[PDB]
């Protein structure tokens, strides 16, 4: 007699992980970037760059 | 109730002693020294120095 074409089956599980990193900003160099108080010459200065 | 009579510094008298000027980025640039000398006068004494 002939043979029937078998086929398989499997169930795989997702194994979960996570990686994380971080940095930090100084309080001194904080107000130099965001704050819109710097009017005329402190927007294009060397310290802000 | 009672109010809080505010007082301005520039409208005081002591303001004559000091020149006040706002320096926004100082706390950042305060990491190093500023270090400016001033002067010293000198008489022209006779005889070769």
């Amino acid at each position: 007699p002939a043979d029937q074409p078998v086929h398989n089956y499997m169930i795989k599980r997702l194994d979960r992980r996570s990686l994380n990193a971080a940095f930090s900003i100084a309080v001194e160099a904080l107000g130099l970037i965001s704050g819109e108080n710097l009017d005329g010459t402190h927007i294009s200065s060397a310290m802000r760059l | 109730c009672s109010t809080l009579s505010l007082v301005r510094f520039l409208e005081l008298g002591l303001s004559v002693a000091c020149v006040c000027t706002k320096f926004p980025e100082l706390s950042y640039v305060a990491e190093g020294t500023i270090q400016f000398e001033v002067q010293q006068p000198m008489i022209a004494r006779d005889g070769p120095h």
